[PDB]
RNA sequence: AUACAUUUUUUGGCACGGACGGGAAGAGGAGACGUCGCGACCCUCGGAGUCGUUCUUGACUUGGUCGCUUGAUGUUUCUUCUUCCCGUUC
């Protein structure tokens, strides 16, 4: 069960609780969804890795819960339940953010997880649902 | 003929349609304005093959002999 | 190998996949350039051919 | 090779230079010339433009079937009416937008 | 017993002055309309006063107008 | 988004809108008008540095306002 | 006529939130609606100052805010 | 429906929606005021129901913005 | 006599429209109201030293369009027979 | 009730120092004695008087100000 | 077409918010079906009186909010 | 299967190695006036609900203050260089 231009087409398209689209073991074909959305949900999925996309300039939510997400190749990125394990592999979200939950993730009980994302990250303002303090 | 416009336009141009609004087709159309961030002095103008025009833009229309 | 392959995004309509060549653009650029109107599409045409030469 | 080194000759005026738009009366002058500052201000400032000129140029002579079939198309066009121009329009249109291959051929 | 309309009339012909929505205007009117369109000959352009240029004959459109003066 | 003729044939399909303000309002139209005022569904004003965003709900939209409109995705 | 006219009118009872040109948004109790958008409307706010009973022209309003049970049913 | 209470109230609306959304998320497709009655408080709603239930029992007291959040139907 | 006759005549034309806030729009013109609401395809949308915006679809207001710039080539006298 | 066309009627008829608002313009303001009447807004206004606002009197003759760009009446 | 229902309003005091961000005052008179607005005078919003009654063209009208309740 | 432009919409009151960006330091961007936010010694403390009539509807009610210890944003007047780091492009 590939993401299809055929499977978006199909898809689930309404308003959140935002233009939201709801739907795979791979992230791909995306170019069919014409940037018309501000949330793309993509939960409860087999997917491996955040990469694939096409140039998306509306996408500023993505909800990843419970997918298999190891490796990462925009507002908020809800990232929990999934399988990231080493501080070093969350290092390509510096690039992007100001909304980031990565709980249920094996990297979270490594020392230092919280100081290290903050150092890296610091556009992230709220993470894992308490507020990046000045402290 | 010349018109001046709503918003600082300029237009010699040839006139070839005409109605009840005073929207215009417009052949040979030379528009005459100047981009200009202040302080600053330039005076730009473009030529236009052919051109439709809306009414509400037309201030006043002019004729040189 | 090439599933993604469209043409349409190197030919615009007016050139039908190399028939014809758009030069009208360019007649605009042109009225532009002349800083009059008593160049037509087939004068300026008559202008290019000089290119042939 | 040949454009920049006097390519266009002519029995009167003798050797057209493209970069400072002047004959020459025999090569003699005109390989001298190639040196002087004038020359070299010319082919240091004007050279993208000569070199450019020269592509518009022979890049419009391999296409001259092109540009006869376009002219030939705008001169049609021209010629037509309102319903026949709109008709044709349409042509070109279905022509842009239609698959390369049709389920019925052959 | 003056109306607006007969006045304009009564004013074909004459000289008028025109402000608008702002540039005043000076020259003799031609004619006029129910919409308050005007033409206008020997057009003089006063910028707030002062006389820019004197265009000739001139069309002014009606929603600019702002008003009519001697 | 497919080739429309016109508006009324593309109805409840989600879109942008500009209006002379500077403001975005973004979703699915339910109705139109004889002057162009716009019934939306889900409706979110975006207004702009970057993207200030406040959601409305069902928004009746008048037209004098509207500038331009564009189609954002597809029904649904 | 107008669905938007229709909806809006609909409306009434109902508490609607309203913008204008000037960008003042209002919320309250549609009291009385026209053809053309000539609201009334009671115990309404205005952005923050208190006041009781609103008229607006349609003219100076820019959109119109109804709630989304409206959605529902049966103008549509 | 599911109602929570125990909320950190110092958490702007929009914000606390938000969050609220993007966490339960996790669980399926998904009402809160600050009065002096209905602060500290939320309704969510799911399409599913098997989702509200999930969500029930895998976050009862979930730590929130530095409380644990108490879930009921 | 009307003018929107004409722009309704104008079908299917690859043309620039300039706005009253100035926005230069690249399109084709698949259909124009009677009260002169065009109707655009394959549109791209630029600024009077800006970058580029494009777009697939646009219905843009009547009251808006100051000067629809129209094609190179074309036969006014006989567009403007009834 | 009390239209506003018979309003202007009975100012007409009075004579009387009518002071003139302009719309989306504060700073300037009209002094005159009503003459004519339109079914728009529009009249003629002779021996009128433009004056600057209080944040003086400035020199005008007889005008017909338009409908359009009127704001207030008085008289 | 439809006549705008302030007969609500009739005679009593009014604050015209009018264009370009101004403001009138005073107690409503009479009404037509383009919106202007007679009313028997008051001030401009510190504050001053012009006029004895006062005539507001229909365009000009932002809001009539009612002073009194 | 064989129709028009003079106040509420559209004839408008509109307009005036090389680049790039961010952040910090050092030398020769700054002042109002507003409007919505990070923290807190503070304040403050907890579509729904009722009834008449009939097997389903009609009426009536319902964050504010202080800092920023270098938060975000329009109007409006006046007058950049060098160094280091991180990202795009060739």
């Amino acid at each position: 069960m590939k993401f299809t231009p055929s499977i978006v087409i199909d898809a689930p398209q309404y308003y959140v609780d935002d233009l939201q689209l709801e739907t795979e073991s791979m992230p791909s074909s995306l170019k069919h969804l014409t940037k018309p959305t501000h949330i793309l949900d993509l939960t409860n999925n087999d997917l491996i890795m955040i990469p694939d996309l096409s140039r998306r300039d509306d996408i500023h939510t993505l909800l990843l819960g419970r997918n298999n997400i190891v490796e990462v190749d925009v507002q908020n990125l809800t990232l929990s339940n999934n399988s990231i394990r080493r501080f070093e592999d969350l290092q390509r979200l510096r690039r992007a953010l100001k909304n980031l939950t990565l709980i249920g993730n094996q990297v979270c009980h490594l020392a230092n997880y919280r100081e290290h994302v903050l150092r890296l990250v610091p556009h992230l303002e709220t993470l894992d649902f308490q507020n990046v303090t000045a402290e | 003929v010349i018109i001046s416009l709503r918003n600082n336009h300029k237009i010699i141009a040839r006139v070839k349609a005409f109605d009840r609004h005073c929207n215009m087709v417009l052949e040979n159309v030379k528009e005459l304005w100047t981009e200009k961030k202040g302080k600053n002095v330039i005076n730009r103008e473009r030529f236009i093959s052919k051109l439709f025009l809306r009414g509400d833009s037309v201030i006043v229309v002019l004729k040189t002999p | 190998r090439a599933r993604d392959l469209d043409l349409n995004e190197i030919f615009t309509r007016d050139e039908q996949y190399g028939e014809y060549m758009e030069l009208e653009q360019f007649h605009s650029l042109w009225l532009n350039v002349i800083k009059r109107g008593d160049c037509s599409l087939l004068q300026f045409l008559d202008i290019l051919e000089l290119f042939l030469d | 090779h040949s454009y920049c080194r006097g390519s266009l000759r002519s029995e009167a005026k003798g050797i057209y230079c493209p970069f400072c738009s002047r004959w020459f009366k025999t090569s003699s002058v005109f390989e001298s010339h190639l040196v002087g500052k004038i020359h070299k201000k010319n082919e240091s400032k004007r050279r993208n433009f000569v070199y450019s000129e020269y592509k518009l140029h022979r890049y419009l002579k391999y296409l001259n079937d092109e540009f006869s079939r376009t002219r030939s198309f705008v001169e049609r066009k021209l010629a037509f009416t309102a319903n026949e121009r709109m008709a044709e329009m349409d042509i070109l249109t279905q022509k842009y937008e239609a698959p390369a291959y049709d389920s019925t051929e052959k | 017993p003056v109306n607006p309309k007969p006045f304009l009339k009564g004013l074909v012909n004459h000289r008028v002055g025109v402000k608008l929505k702002s540039t005043e205007y000076r020259g003799t009117l031609v004619s006029t309309d129910n919409y308050f369109n005007l033409q206008l000959n020997e057009a003089e352009e006063f910028v707030a006063g002062v006389s820019h240029g004197t265009l000739g004959e001139i069309f002014i459109r009606c929603n600019n107008v702002l008003y009519i003066r001697e | 988004v497919a080739h429309s003729s016109r508006l009324a044939n593309l109805i409840d399909y989600k879109l942008r809108v500009l209006t002379q303000d500077g403001r975005v309002y973004i979703g699915q139209l339910m109705a139109f008008d004889k002057h162009m005022n716009l019934v939306l569904n889900e409706c979110i004003e975006e207004r702009v540095i970057k993207v200030e965003k406040r959601v409305l709900g069902l928004t009746i939209l008048r037209g004098e306002q509207i500038l331009s409109t564009v189609v954002e995705d597809k029904p649904l | 006529n107008g669905i938007p006219v229709k909806l809006l009118n609909e409306a009434q009872g109902h508490i609607v939130s309203l913008e204008l040109t000037t960008g003042a948004t209002y919320r309250g109790k549609l009291v009385e609606s026209e053809d053309s958008m000539n609201v009334q409307l009671r115990d309404v706010i205005a952005t923050v100052t208190h006041m009781d009973q609103i008229f607006v022209r349609g003219s100076q309003i820019k959109f119109i805010v109804v709630p989304d049970l409206l959605k529902n049913a049966p103008l549509f | 429906t599911l109602y929570v209470s125990q909320l950190n109230e110092k958490i702007n609306m929009q914000r606390l929606r938000v969050n609220l959304f993007l966490l339960f998320a996790t669980f399926g497709e998904v009402v809160s005021m600050n009065f002096k009655k209905q602060r500290g408080q939320a309704f969510i709603t799911m399409r599913t129901i098997d989702q509200a239930s999930l969500a029930q029992i895998s976050l009862n007291g979930e730590r929130f913005f530095g409380k644990p959040l108490k879930v009921e139907f | 006599m009307k003018l929107v006759n004409f722009l309704k005549k104008l079908r299917n034309e690859q043309v620039t429209i300039e706005l009253k806030n100035g926005t230069t729009v690249w399109g084709t013109l698949q259909s124009v109201s009677p009260q002169m609401n065009a109707i655009l395809t394959d549109v791209k949308l630029t600024l009077p030293s800006d970058n580029i915006a494009s777009l697939q679809y646009i219905n843009i207001r009547g009251n808006t369009i100051r000067q629809i710039i129209l094609p190179d080539s074309l036969n006014l006298d006989s567009l403007l027979v009834d | 009730m009390v239209p506003p066309i018979n309003c202007i009627f009975n100012f007409l008829q009075q004579q009387t120092p009518v002071t003139i608002w302009l719309f989306e313009q504060i700073g300037i303001r009209i002094k005159g004695k009503i003459v004519g009447f339109d079914e728009f807004m529009n009249v003629v206004i002779d021996e009128a008087v433009e004056i600057p606002v209080n944040s003086k009197g400035t020199p005008l003759g007889k005008i017909l100000l338009k409908g359009d760009n009127i704001t207030l009446i008085t008289s | 077409v439809s006549t705008p229902e302030l007969k609500k309003y009739m005679d009593k005091k009014i604050l015209l918010n009018i264009n370009g961000s101004r403001k009138v005052a005073g107690i409503l008179r009479g009404y037509d079906i383009f919106l202007n607005v007679v009313l028997d005078d008051a001030m401009e919003i510190n504050n001053h009186q012009l006029g004895l009654q006062t005539v507001i063209r229909g365009n000009s009208i932002i809001s009539l909010e009612a002073l009194d309740a």
